[PDB]
């Protein structure tokens, strides 16, 4: 289940190791627009929160 | 370069290269005018000596 | 003019573009980042299936 538009959810993910290839492999995910970082570099950074 | 893909990354660094060149162009030009101002004093100093 | 013809599955048909990652690009057929040409892909489920 996903929430409604007028009351959108917010989940905080922390203290783990981030792998993004699972995203690309499973399902097309047709739109993957990113506004501050190129997707191919997402594996070579570290995130605050 | 770490966060951006190769093509856009240049777009951004173009702003910095032209931005920083404009900083050096201003610096050199200010020096040229100051150098001529010192020379007119040096020639006056040579004249008095 | 050089023409390269082949057949892929329709799921990763958009991985032909240079700079992408995946099995088909990294292991079968990869294009240079400075590619200067065109790509035409169509569906042929009426023949190969």
């Amino acid at each position: 289940r996903f929430a409604s538009v007028y009351a959108w959810n917010r989940k905080r993910i922390s203290n783990c190791v981030a792998d993004y290839s699972v995203l690309y492999n499973l399902a097309p995910f047709f739109t993957f627009k990113c506004y501050g970082v190129s997707p191919t570099k997402l594996n070579d950074l570290c995130f605050t929160n | 370069f770490s966060r951006l893909d190769p093509p856009e990354a240049e777009v951004q660094i173009d702003r910095l290269i032209t931005g920083r060149l404009q900083s050096l162009q201003t610096y050199v030009t200010q020096q040229l005018i100051r150098a001529a101002e010192i020379r007119a004093s040096a020639n006056l100093a040579a004249t008095k000596m | 003019v050089y023409a390269d013809s082949f057949v892929i599955r329709g799921d990763e048909v958009r991985q032909i573009a240079p700079g992408q990652t995946g099995n088909i690009a990294d292991y079968n057929y990869k294009l240079p980042d400075d590619f200067t040409g065109c790509v035409i892909a169509w569906n042929s489920n009426k023949l190969d299936s």
